[PDB]
RNA sequence: CUGGCCCUUGAAAAUCCGGGGGAGAGGGUGUAAAUCUCGCGCCGGGCCGUACCCAUAUCCGCAGCAGGUCUCCAAGGUGAAC
RNA sequence: CCAGUGCGGUAACGCGACCGAUCCCGGAGAAGCCGGCGGGAGCCCCGGGGAGAGUUCUCUUUUCUUUGUGAAGGGCAGGGC
RNA sequence: CAGGGCGAAGCCAGAGGAAACUCUGGUGGAGGUCCGUAGCGGUCCUGACGUGCAAAUCGGUCGUCCGACCUGGGUAUAGGG
C-alpha cells in the first residue's frame, strides 16, 4: 500500500548527495593543441582530501598557453605523487607515474587510472581509492584499444581518450575493519543518507514486500524479475546463481 | 666505492660537514671536493654544482641518503653535504 | 560580588558578542566588546607556515585605514613572501637560465658536430 | 588627546583658526594647558610652577582663558 | 569564626582520616606533584650548572 | 609486556569488539599512528594527515601514499614494472 | 603555545589588502606632476527598529493552569564538587 | 653643464609621506572536536594602613562595609616567533 | 556538557640478559570506558492524582551524561503522499 523505502531514493531531497564541503569535481583538463600534439607541463600544489572520497585530489597548476593567467585543476592523486612534482600532460609525455598520456601511446601491461570511456569526458574509469586498470593490447587502425577494468571486464576502447599513469593513492581503505556503529554514521554523514539501513523482513507488509509474518520470515523467494515493476523489484535482482 | 676512501679522511685527513661552512671554503677555495648526496634540494645542488665549478672544485654525487653519508663519515647524524678540505693517505682526490 | 549583563540586544555568546571586564572611573565593573583577533598575511610561496614578519596583524577592513609602510617591508616581494622563499627565487631563477644557455650551447655544438 | 611635549609646540597649535578655549587646571606642581582644538585637545604638563605663569602671559590674541577650578 | 577555623588547619587540625572526602588524587593530584618537584630539581640543575658546580656531562 | 602482554594499542577499545577484531585493527592502528621517516629531509616527520595523504613535519611536503602506510605494495610494484616499461619502449 | 582523534579533515561571498609587472605622467635647475599621506583644517551621514514582561500572575497550553519555552552574568562556609 | 619618481641596516628589517593604468599572483575575510601547560585579567583570599559602623555583662590592636580610573592615543613590562 | 574512578599507546630511568628482549619504578592521559551533577530520558512503586495543578501532569526511585550526545533559528520533503 505504501511507497516502499528504495522508491523513495529518487525524488532525492533527503536522500540527496551532502555536498557542501566537496573540493570539486575531480577532473581531468580537457583537450587542445597542448594534449592533442604537444606535451604541456604543470607542478602540484597540494594533496587536500576531499570528503565522502577515499582518494586524495590534488590542485595541479598548468598556466593557460593561450591568455595569461594560470588554470588549476584537481587531479584524482596517482599513488606516489607529491607536492612539487611536476606532471606532464598530452600525446608527447613520457610515462612515469602522474603523467597523463594518450592509452594508444603507452605500451601494454601499463598501469593506469582516471581513465576516460569516450575521448574527452575528462576521466571517468578507474578512479575509487585504489584501483587501476591495465591497458592489454593495441589495434593500430580501427583506432581502438582493449583495458581491464577493476571489476575484471575487459573493453574496448577508441585509442584516442587519455589516462593518468599509475595507481589511485589511498589503497587498502577497506582493510581495517569499520569496527563500531559511530565510525559508521560518522562516514556516511560525508557521503549521504543511506544508513541504518532497515532489512525488510523487520518492515509491515505495507512498506516493503518482505514484510508481515508471525515470524520474522521471507515467504516468497528472494530472487526476482529484471523486468519487474518498481516496488517488488527487491532483494536479488536478477541472480544468475545465489549462494557462495 | 667511496665508503673506504671517506672513512679514512674523516680520520686522516681535514674536513667541513654542511653548509654554510662548506659553502664559505669554497667561497675561500680551500675546498677541492664537495661530497652532495641525492635528497640534496636540487636547488641545494645545482647552487653548489655551479658555485664550486666556478672554483673549479670535483663534485660528486655519492649515491647516498643525507644519511647514508653521516653513517659513511663516522658521524652520527644527518650530512647532507660535505667538502674536504685535505686529505691524509685517502686518495680521495684523483 | 556585582554580577554584570549584556550590552547590545544581542544575549548569544558568539564570535559577535565578544567581551571583556573594565573598570570604569565610576568603579562600576562593565563589559567591553573587543574586536576579533586579526591575523598577520601566510607567504605566497605556500610552504612556510609562519605568518610574515614586519605586518600588523588585523582584521582586513582596517588595512583601509594603515599606512603603507604598516602593510609590507621594504623588499623584493615584500609584504607577500618570506625572504627565505625570495632569496630562492633569486637564485632558482638564476640557474634555471644559466642551464638554459648551457643547453642552448650543448645544443648548438650537437648540431655543429652533426 | 594628546600630551605635547615642548612648550613652544602648543604655542604653535595655540594659535591655530580652530583653537579656542585654552584651559588652565592647577594640579599642585603639573599645571596643565589644555588648549581645545577640533580633532584633539593638546595638553602640556609643566613641572616648575613659575614657567607656568610665565606661559600665562603668552596666549596671543585673546583666547577664551578659563581658570579651571 | 572561618577564619579561627582556617588556622587550625594551617596546623594541620581537622585534617584527619575522619575528616577527609576526595580520594588522594583529587585533593592534591599527583599530576601536580611532578610540575612542583620536576621543576624543581630541573631549576636546581640549570643553577647548578651556570654556577660551574657540575659539567655539561655531568648535568645532561 | 610490560602494562600489558598482548594488545598495545587496541587496549584502548577495552573488552569490546571481540578479540580477532581488535586483533587485526591492532597492526593497522600501528602502521598509521606511525611516524616514518621522510625519504626528501630524511628527518623522521612522515605523519599521516588523512586517507592516503602523508605530510612531512619539517619540509612541509605532502605525499599521496597508501590509506594507512606510507606505500602499498601494490604501488611499489607498479611504479617498479612501470618504470620498465618506458626504458623498455624507448630505451 | 603544544598535543591527541578521524574510512568525520570540519562553510561561501561582499568587502579590503599587499605584491608582480611596468603602458603612461612630470618639470626642466625650481618648479612640476604624484602622494595605498604623515600631521592639520572644512562639510556630510538619510530611512526603520529601540517602552515593558521574558515568566510557577504579561509568552503557549480556553485561566494569574505544579505543564511547556532559547540564552548571559553568577559571592562566604563545608566539601572533590556548579 | 648634467642628476634628482624617499632614505637607513651586513640581515631579519627600519623610517611619517614616497610616481604609476589595463593585466597577473597572493593574503585577510576563512574555520572541527578534545587533552595538557603557561601569560593576562576579573573575582575570590591573606598581611597592614585610613574612614564610617556593630558589640563591649566579660573578653577581643575587634567584626562588618568602603578604599576608583573608559575608549582613543603615547611609552615601557611579559608573552610568542 | 561539574567533580571524580579505571588507567591504553607513546616516553623516561633503574635492574636482569650474551642476544632476543624481559622484569621493576615512573611518566603519559587513550576510550561509541565506569561513578556521578547540568542537560536529555521515563524503569519500578503497577505510589500520588484520577469532575486532576494537568484532555497524561506530581513525588520518591531510576537510565544516560565526549558521542550513532543535547539543543536554538534557517531550509527541504505534503495525503495512497
Ligand atoms: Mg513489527
Ligand atoms: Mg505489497
Ligand atoms: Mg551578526
Ligand atoms: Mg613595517
Ligand atoms: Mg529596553
Ligand atoms: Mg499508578
Ligand atoms: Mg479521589
Ligand atoms: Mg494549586
Amino acid at each position: 500500500g505504501r511507497v516502499i523505502r528504495g522508491q523513495r531514493k529518487g525524488a532525492g531531497s533527503v536522500f540527496r548527495a551532502h555536498v557542501k564541503h566537496r573540493k570539486g569535481a575531480a577532473r581531468l583538463r580537457a583537450v587542445d593543441f597542448a594534449e592533442r600534439h604537444g606535451y604541456i607541463k604543470g607542478i602540484v600544489k597540494d594533496i587536500i582530501h576531499d570528503p565522502g572520497r577515499g582518494a586524495p585530489l590534488a590542485k595541479v597548476v598548468f598556466r593557460d598557453p593561450y591568455r595569461f593567467k594560470k588554470r588549476t585543476e584537481l587531479f584524482i592523486a596517482a599513488e606516489g605523487i607529491h607536492t612539487g612534482q611536476f606532471v606532464y600532460c598530452g600525446k608527447k609525455a613520457q610515462l612515469n607515474i602522474g603523467n597523463v598520456l594518450p592509452v594508444g601511446t603507452m605500451p601494454e601491461g601499463t598501469i593506469v587510472c582516471c581513465l576516460e570511456e569516450k575521448p574527452g569526458d575528462r576521466g571517468k574509469l578507474a578512479r575509487a581509492s585504489g584501483n587501476y586498470a591495465t591497458v592489454i593490447s593495441h589495434n593500430p587502425e580501427t583506432k581502438k584499444t582493449r583495458v581491464k577494468l577493476p571489476s575484471g571486464s575487459k573493453k574496448v576502447i577508441s585509442s584516442a581518450n587519455r589516462a593518468v599513469v599509475g595507481v589511485v593513492a589511498g589503497g587498502g581503505r577497506i582493510d581495517k575493519p569499520i569496527l563500531k556503529a559511530g565510525r559508521a554514521y560518522h562516514k556516511y554523514k560525508a557521503k549521504r543518507n543511506c544508513w541504518p539501513r532497515v532489512r525488510g523482513v523487520a518492515m509491515n507488509p505495507v512498506e516493503h514486500p518482505f514484510g508481515g509474518g508471525n515470524h520474522q520470515h521471507i515467504g516468497k523467494p528472494s530472487t526476482i524479475r529484471r523486468d519487474a515493476p518498481a516496488g517488488r523489484k527487491v532483494g536479488l535482482i536478477a541472480a544468475r546463481r545465489t549462494g557462495r | 666505492s667511496i665508503n673506504s676512501r671517506l672513512q679514512l679522511v674523516m680520520k686522516s685527513g681535514k674536513y667541513v660537514l654542511g653548509y654554510k661552512q662548506t659553502l664559505k671554503m669554497i667561497r675561500q677555495g680551500k675546498a677541492k671536493l664537495v661530497i652532495l648526496a641525492n635528497n640534496c634540494p636540487a636547488l641545494r645542488k645545482s647552487e653548489i654544482e655551479y658555485y664550486a665549478m666556478l672554483a673549479k672544485t670535483g663534485v660528486h654525487h655519492y649515491s647516498g641518503n643525507n644519511i647514508e653519508l653521516g653513517t659513511a663519515c663516522g658521524k652520527y647524524y644527518r650530512v647532507c653535504t660535505l667538502a674536504i678540505i685535505d686529505p691524509g693517505d685517502s686518495d680521495i682526490i684523483r | 560580588v556585582q554580577r554584570l549583563t549584556y550590552r547590545r540586544r544581542l544575549s548569544y555568546n558568539t564570535a559577535s558578542n565578544k567581551t571583556r571586564l573594565s573598570r570604569t572611573p565610576g568603579n562600576r565593573i562593565v563589559y567591553l566588546y573587543t574586536k576579533k583577533v586579526g591575523k598577520a598575511p601566510k607567504s605566497a610561496c605556500g610552504v612556510c607556515p609562519g605568518r610574515l614578519r614586519g605586518v600588523r596583524a588585523v582584521r582586513p577592513k582596517v588595512l583601509m585605514r594603515l599606512s603603507k609602510t604598516k602593510k609590507h617591508v621594504s623588499r623584493a616581494y615584500g609584504g607577500s613572501m618570506c625572504a627565505k622563499c625570495v632569496r630562492d627565487r633569486i637564485k632558482r631563477a638564476f640557474l634555471i637560465e644559466e642551464q638554459k644557455i648551457v643547453v642552448k650551447v650543448l645544443k648548438a655544438q650537437a648540431q655543429s658536430q652533426k | 588627546p594628546r600630551k605635547i611635549e615642548e612648550i613652544k609646540d602648543f604655542l604653535l597649535t595655540a594659535r591655530r583658526k580652530d583653537a579656542k578655549s585654552v584651559k588652565i587646571k592647577k594640579n599642585k606642581d603639573n599645571v596643565k594647558f589644555k588648549v581645545r582644538c577640533s580633532r584633539y585637545l593638546y595638553t602640556l604638563v609643566i613641572t616648575d610652577k613659575e614657567k607656568a605663569e610665565k606661559l600665562k602671559q603668552s596666549l596671543p590674541p585673546g583666547l577664551a582663558v578659563k581658570e579651571l577650578k | 569564626r572561618c577564619r579561627k577555623n582556617t588556622l587550625a588547619r594551617r596546623k594541620g587540625r581537622h585534617m584527619g582520616i575522619g575528616k577527609r572526602k576526595g580520594t588522594a588524587n583529587a585533593r592534591m593530584p599527583e599530576k601536580v606533584t611532578w610540575m612542583r618537584r620536576m621543576r624543581i630539581l630541573r631549576r636546581l640543575l640549570r643553577r647548578y650548572r651556570e654556577s660551574k658546580k657540575i659539567d655539561r656531562h655531568m648535568y645532561h | 609486556a610490560k602494562r600489558t602482554k598482548k594488545v598495545g594499542i587496541v587496549g584502548k577499545y577495552g573488552t569490546r569488539y571481540g578479540a580477532s577484531l581488535r586483533k587485526m585493527v591492532k597492526k593497522i592502528e600501528i602502521s598509521q599512528h606511525a611516524k616514518y621517516t621522510c625519504s626528501f629531509c630524511g628527518k623522521t616527520k612522515m605523519k599521516r594527515r588523512a586517507v592516503g595523504i602523508w605530510h612531512c613535519g619539517s619540509c612541509m611536503k605532502t605525499v599521496a601514499g597508501g590509506a594507512w602506510t606510507y606505500n602499498t605494495t601494490s604501488a611499489v610494484t607498479v611504479k617498479s614494472a612501470i618504470r620498465r616499461l618506458k626504458e623498455l619502449k624507448d630505451q
